DNA sequence: GGCCGTACGCT
DNA sequence: AGCGTAC
DNA sequence: GGCCGTACGCTT
DNA sequence: GAGCGTAC
C-alpha cells in the first residue's frame, strides 16, 4: 500500500526517540546503569567472572554480552566497558582489567582479543542477591535469555560513579560522589523522610571526581541539588614552585574531569606557538606510572607566573566546568530528580530488594524443611518404605503407595524415591536432622524480619554500613571555599 | 560505499536500493537482480539536513553520493526528467535504528529531492521483522522476501499535506529540542 | 650472559619459526587432512554442541572460544579459515553450515563475524565420529588449561577429499579435492590389494573434482601427480558458443575454474580489450544471479570467429588455469611428498587403528559396566541384610568394608551399591538391570570377535566407510577430457 | 611513528623495538620517558635479503628506523649520528616474534652492521609464557623488561663475518631449496 | 565496516 | 566543545 | 591494528 | 607476475 510522509516521520522517529530514551542512553536511578551497562556485569556474573576467579579474555565476554543480551555493535560494547575498568573514569571501578585499558592520555584500550577482565570486588555488590529474586527478570531479545530488567545495587551507584548520556530530546550529566559521605546521607535519610537537601549536604559535601582537582566555591553544587541543575567549577591542582636560578616553574598534578591530558597539553602548546600567552620557556609531561601526573611549564625569568597561570585557567582546559543534568529513568520514563529524590528512589529500591530476599529465603527454607521432614519420617520407618517400595512394580505406583500410607506430598515421596543407600550410614542420618534443626531456626530468624518493618529496615542499615565501611574511602576532590 | 549500477539503463525499469551497512549490501548485490536493480549501502547514520548548513550538505559525502546516483540535482537544478531509476527503494534494518536511518533519509528528499516524493519514486522496503537485522540473513532470502517484485510488499510514499509535512520535519528534525522533547511527552507510550 | 652470538641467534630463531609453521600451521595432517588451526574450529564446534540439529551460534562466540582455548592466534586468521570450510565454491564436501552472508565467487568477503552465524554440516560429524571413544590422541592445550586432540577420528578421507593448499617455510603444499565416491572406492580397493598400482587406482579415482566444477585436459597430468606428488593439471572453465540475434554470437562462461576469482578473471578480460591485446569483443558481461548461477558473456562482433576468439581467451587469461600439484602433508610428524597410494595407505591404516581403538574402548567400557551389574544383581537379591550392613554402619568406609566382607563385592561393586537409588528397590526395575546386562554379555562377545581377527576388523572398517559413501557420496563435478 | 625520549644525550638513550601497537601503546605509560624510546612494528616486517634497494628505501617501517637511528645506512652509515645508544629488539616469546627477531637482524646486518660491531643492538627478554606482550600490563612491562635494575638484555655479538655472510644468505635468501636442506638437516621432530 | 603492510613457495 | 552509545 | 563518518543535547 | 592461505 501507501504510506503518508507526516505519520511515517512522527511514528518512526518515535520508536527512535523512546528508545534511545528508556534502552540505551540513559541510566537507571535504582542501579544507576544504562542497558550496555548492566548486560555486561549481568555477563560477568553468568560466566562466573568473579574477583577470586582468573581473567577471561575480553572477545569472550563481550561475544557473549552480544550474542545473549545486547544485539548491537561489538564496538559499543566492549568500549562502555573498557570505561569501567579505568581508574580515572569511575569513581568506583566496576571492571578489573588485564593488559593496556588506556590512560589519562586519551589513548584508547588495546583490542578486546587482547585484554581481559573480571569483576571489581564492588560489582559483587552490585549483583549480590540477583538470585534471590530480589529483581524481576525479562525475556532478552530473541526470547532465547531472561536478564535482569535492574541490578540489586547494594550500594548506591548512580551517584557513586554518576552518568553521562545524550539521548533525544534530552540528556543526562551526572557526577560522581565519595562512596562514604553518599552512605551516610543515605543513613541520615532513613532516620528522617523530611530530610532537607540543606541537612544531606551535611553528609554529601559535593561531587568527588576520580581525577580529584578542586572545586570553586558551593553555589553550583547547591543549585545543582536543589534541581537536579548547576554549574560546578572544576580546577587542576597546580602549583608555583622554584626551579632554581631565580626562575619558577607551574607544577600540575590534577586535571579537570573527563579532560584529555594529552589534548589540554597541545591547546597550551599551540597557545605558546601562536603566541596568545606570554611568558611560557618550556612545556613537559613527565607524567610517569610511579611518580603519577605531573605537567610542567616554565616560566620566563622574572615573569608573574602566577598571572600566567590565570591566563592559563582562562584559556585552557585547566579549568572547566561541569554542567549537573540530572535526569534518570524513573518506573521507565525519564525524569530530572533533585539530589534527595535520587535518594529516595534508591532507599525504597533497597527496601524491595531486602524484602524480597528474606521472603525468597523463606520460601526456599520451608521448601527445603518439608523435605528432610520428607526424610526424617523415612529413616524413622525405613524398613516399611522399604518393603512398600520392593512391593511396588513401578515407581509411580511406590510414589502412590508411599504418599498414602505415610500421608506425604508428592515431593516428599519423590525426595525418598531419590534417596541414595549411603545417606543411611549413621554420619548420613545425623546430617539430615542437624540439616534441619538448623533450618528451623533460620526460617523463624527470617519470619522476624519480615513481621517488623523496621527490623528490616535496620537491616538494610548495617548492610550499608558494612558496606561503606569496606568500601567507603577518601574524598578525592577538594572543594574549595 | 560504492554504488552498484544495473545493466539497463532505462530508468522506467530501474530501482535502485539504499541499504544499511556494507555487510548487507554485499548481500543485497548478490541476491538481487543485477539487470535492473542498482544497489547503494549507507554507512550508518547520515547527515541531518534540518540541523546543518549548506556548504556541509553539499561537501557530504553520502549526500553526494545519492545525488551523483540519481542523476537529478537538487532544489531549483531539480529535474525529475534527469532521473535514473524510477525506484528510489529505502532498506532499513526492521529496528528503531534502521527506523532513525530511515526518517533521515526522509528529510533529505522531502528538502532537496522534494519532486521526486511527489512523483512517487519513492518507496520503502519491508524486510522480515523481528530481532535480526540485514546484514545477518541471508542474500537468497534478502531476495525473496524483500527486493523480488513477485512477493515483496514495497510502500509508496505520498504527502497529502506540505504545510503540516514542513511542520513536522521542523519540529521533528529540527534544531529547537524543545518542540522535540514536547512531542516526546505527548505521545510518550511507555 | 648478556652475550648472543648472531649466526647462532638466527639459526636457532629461524629453525623455531620454520619448524612451527610447517608441523603447526601450514600443513595438513596426512589422517584427517586438516591444519591446526581448522582442526580446533571443529573440535571447538564440537566442544559447543554446535551440531546440525542444533541452532546456529554466532561466528564471534565461537572464534573467542576457538581462539581463548586452542588458537592463541588473530582471530582473523580464525573466522576466515571457517569461512573458506563454509563456502561451497572453496570446499568440495564443506564442513560449516553458515548462516549470513559468507561471501562469493566473485570473492567479495563474508560479514564480519558478528553478522554471521554457524554450526556444524553433517558430514563434519563424520570427522568427530567417536572421537570421545579413546580413538586418537589428546594432548595439552598452549596455556595447559586444556586438552585438544592431536587428530581427527576423520571417519572419511577428508585430505584429499577437500585438498589443501598452504605456504609453509622452505616448502608449500598443493592437493586438490576429489569425489568422495570415487575415493572411497579407492581406499576400499586398496584394502583388498595391499600391492595395488596407481594405475589400478586409477579406475575407481579418475582426477580431482573442484566444487566449482568446469572441465580437465588430458590424463597425462593427473598420472603424473598420482605417480610422483606433483604434476601440472590444466583447468578450463566451461563455455559454449551460441547465437544471440542478427547472426552475431556470443561466449557464456558457466563453470570457471577452481580457487579463480570470477571478478578479477573479468577484469582481465575487460583489460584485454581496453589495451587492444585481444580481438574480435564487442561487449562483457557478468549475468551471474542466484537463479541462474554463473554466467560471464562475451558478446563476439560478426564475421569474427568465435572458437578462435575462445582459445585466446585460454591462453591469454585466468579462464584457463594450472593446479600444479604438489603433494606434501605431515607424515608421523613430519612433511612428506606422497603420491596417491602413500595417501590412501596413511588414511587407511589410521581408520583400522581408529576403529580398533573404539572396539577396545567399548570393551573395556561394557566389561566395565557388566561388572557393577553383576554387583547390583547381589544386592537386589540380598537387599535386606544389605540395608541393614549400612544401617549399622556409621560411614561409608564402614558399609564399604562389610559388604565387600559378607558378599565378596568389589570397591567399585560396592560403591555402586552405596550409591543406588531406592527408586530401582521396585520390581520392574530388576528386571530391566538383567535384560541390559544380557544384552552387554552379547555385545562382549562380539567385540571380542572383531578383536580375534584382523580381517573382522578390517570388514568393519570396509562396512563403516561404504555406508559414508552411499550416505554423502555425490556426482562428480569436473569434467575430464582426453 | 615513534615515541620519544625527553633526553637529547645519545649515549643515555635507548630505544625499544615493539611488536604490535597494542604492546607499544603499554610501554609508551610503562617507559621511563626520561630516556627511553618506543617504535612499534606493524606486525611481519620486509625480509630484506630477498628485496631490492629500490623496494628497500621505499618500506615505511624500514623507512622509519633509518630515520629513528639518524645513522644513515651503507658506506654513509655514521655510526657517530646514531641518537641512541641501546637498540632493543622486543618481541614476543612465541616462534612469530623470533621470526620478526631475525627479520630486523638481516637489515642490521646488511645496512648497520657497524651498529653491531659497536654493540648497539640487544635483545630483550620478556617473560617466557604464555602470554604475548599486547596482553601484559604496562607495569607489568615495565618490571621484567624495561627497568634496568631488573632487566636482562642479551648484546648481539657477532663473532665472524664470512660464517655471518653465508648464514643470512641461506636462512634468509631467495633460494628455497639450500633453506629446505638446512631445515632437513637440523629438524628434530 | 573497509583499506592496507608484511613472510612464505610455487607457477 | 566534547563528553558517550549507537550505525 | 589505526584511520575516519554520522545522530543526539548541553552548564539558572 | 601475483595470488593462492595462515600468520603478525
Ligand atoms: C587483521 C590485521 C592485519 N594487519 C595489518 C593490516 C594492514 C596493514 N597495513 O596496511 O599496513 C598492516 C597490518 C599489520 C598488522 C597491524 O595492522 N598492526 C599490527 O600491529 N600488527 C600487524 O601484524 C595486522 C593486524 C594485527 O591484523
Ligand atoms: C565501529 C564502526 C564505526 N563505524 C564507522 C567508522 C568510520 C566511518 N567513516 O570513517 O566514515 C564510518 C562508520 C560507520 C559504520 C561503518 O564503518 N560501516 C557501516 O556499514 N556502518 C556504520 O555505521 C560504523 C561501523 C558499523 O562500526
Ligand atoms: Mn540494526
Ligand atoms: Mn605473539
Ligand atoms: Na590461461
Amino acid at each position: 500500500n501507501e504510506r503518508n510522509i507526516t505519520s511515517e516521520m512522527r511514528e518512526s522517529f518515535l520508536d527512535y526517540a523512546m528508545s534511545v530514551i528508556v534502552a540505551r542512553a540513559l541510566p537507571d536511578v535504582r542501579d544507576g546503569l544504562k542497558p550496555v551497562h548492566r548486560r555486561i556485569l549481568y555477563g560477568l556474573n553468568e560466566q562466573g567472572m568473579t574477583p577470586d576467579k582468573s581473567y577471561k579474555k575480553s572477545a569472550r565476554i563481550v561475544g557473549d554480552v552480544m550474542g545473549k543480551y545486547h544485539p548491537h555493535g561489538d564496538s559499543s560494547i566492549y568500549e562502555a566497558m573498557v570505561r569501567m575498568a579505568q581508574d580515572f573514569s569511575y569513581r568506583y571501578p566496576l571492571v578489573d582489567g588485564q593488559g593496556n585499558f588506556g590512560s589519562m592520555d586519551g589513548d584508547g584500550a588495546a583490542a578486546m582479543r587482547y585484554t581481559e577482565a573480571r569483576m571489581t570486588k564492588i560489582t559483587l555488590e552490585l549483583l549480590r542477591d540477583i538470585n534471590k529474586d530480589t529483581i524481576d527478570f525479562i525475556d532478552n531479545y530473541d526470547g532465547n535469555e531472561r536478564e535482569p530488567s535492574v541490578l540489586p545495587a547494594r550500594f548506591p551507584n548512580l551517584l557513586a560513579n554518576g552518568a553521562s548520556g545524550i539521548a533525544v530530546g534530552m540528556a543526562t550529566n551526572i557526577p560522581p560522589h565519595n562512596l562514604t559521605e553518599l552512605i551516610n546521607g543515605v543513613l541520615s535519610l532513613s532516620k528522617n523522610p523530611d530530610i532537607s537537601i540543606a541537612e544531606l549536604m551535611e553528609d554529601i559535601e559535593g561531587p568527588d571526581f576520580p581525577t580529584a582537582g578542586l572545586i570553586l566555591g558551593k553555589s553550583g553544587i547547591r543549585r545543582a541539588y536543589e534541581t537536579g541543575r548547576g554549574s560546578i567549577q572544576m580546577r587542576s591542582r597546580a602549583v608555583i614552585e622554584e626551579r632554581g636560578g631565580g626562575r619558577q616553574r607551574i607544577v600540575v598534578t590534577e586535571i579537570p574531569f573527563q579532560v584529555n591530558k594529552a589534548r589540554m597539553i597541545e591547546k597550551i602548546a599551540e597557545l605558546v606557538r601562536d603566541k596568545k600567552i606570554d611568558g611560557i620557556t618550556d612545556l613537559r609531561d613527565e607524567t610517569s606510572l610511579r611518580t603519577g601526573v605531573r605537567v610542567v611549564i616554565d616560566v620566563r625569568k622574572d615573569a608573574n607566573a602566577s598571572v600566567i597561570l590565570n591566563n592559563l585557567y582562562k584559556q585552557t582546559p585547566l579549568q572547566t566546568s561541569f554542567g549537573v543534568n540530572m535526569i534518570a529513568l524513573v518506573n521507565g520514563r525519564p525524569k530530572l530528580i533533585n539530589l534527595k529524590e535520587a535518594l529516595v528512589h534508591y532507599l525504597e529500591h533497597q527496601k524491595t530488594v531486602v524484602r524480597r530476599r528474606t521472603q525468597y529465603n523463606l520460601r526456599k527454607a520451608k521448601d527445603r524443611a518439608h523435605i528432610l521432614e520428607g526424610l526424617r519420617i523415612a529413616l524413622d520407618h525405613i524398613d516399611e518404605i522399604i518393603s512398600t517400595i520392593r512391593e511396588s512394580d513401578t515407581d509411580k505406583v511406590a510414589m502412590e503407595s508411599l504418599q498414602q500410607r505415610f500421608k506425604l506430598s508428592e515431593k516428599q515421596a519423590q525426595a525418598i524415591l531419590d534417596m541414595r543407600l549411603r545417606r543411611l550410614t549413621g554420619l548420613e542420618r545425623d546430617k539430615i536432622e542437624a540439616e534441619y534443626n538448623e533450618l528451623l531456626n533460620y526460617i523463624s530468624e527470617l519470619e522476624t524480619i519480615l513481621a517488623d518493618e523496621e527490623v528490616l529496615l535496620q537491616l538494610v542499615r548495617d548492610e550499608l554500613t558494612e558496606i561503606r565501611d569496606r568500601f567507603g574511602d577518601d574524598r578525592r576532590t577538594e572543594i574549595q571555599l | 560505499g560504492k554504488l552498484a549500477d544495473c545493466s539497463s539503463k532505462s530508468p522506467e525499469e530501474c530501482e535502485i536500493f539504499l541499504v544499511e551497512g556494507d555487510s548487507a549490501g554485499g548481500s543485497t548485490k548478490s541476491g538481487r537482480d543485477s539487470r535492473t536493480q542498482a544497489i547503494l549501502p549507507l554507512r550508518g547514520k547520515i547527515l541531518n539536513v534540518e540541523k546543518a548548513r549548506l556548504d556541509r550538505i553539499l561537501n557530504n559525502n553520502e549526500i553526494r553520493q545519492m545525488i551523483t546516483a540519481f542523476g537529478t540535482g537538487i532544489g531549483g537544478d531539480f529535474d525529475l526528467a534527469k532521473a535514473r531509476y524510477h525506484k528510489i527503494v529505502i532498506m532499513t534494518d526492521a529496528d528503531v535504528d534502521g527506523a532513525h536511518i530511515r526518517t533521515l533519509l526522509l528529510t533529505f528528499f522531502y528538502r532537496f529531492m522534494r519532486p521526486l516524493i511527489e512523483a512517487g519514486y519513492v518507496y520503502i522496503a519491508q524486510p522480515p521483522t523481528g530481532y535480526k537485522g540485514l546484514g545477518e540473513m541471508n542474500a537468497d532470502q534478502l531476495w525473496e522476501t524483500t527486493m523480488n517484485p513477485e512477493h515483496r510488499a514495497l510502500l509508496q510514499v505520498k504527502l497529502e499535506d506540505a504545510i503540516e509535512a514542513d511542520q513536522t520535519f521542523e519540529m521533528l528534525m529540527g534544531d529547537v529540542v524543545e518542540n522535540r522533547r514536547q512531542f516526546i511527552e505527548d505521545n510518550a507510550v511507555y
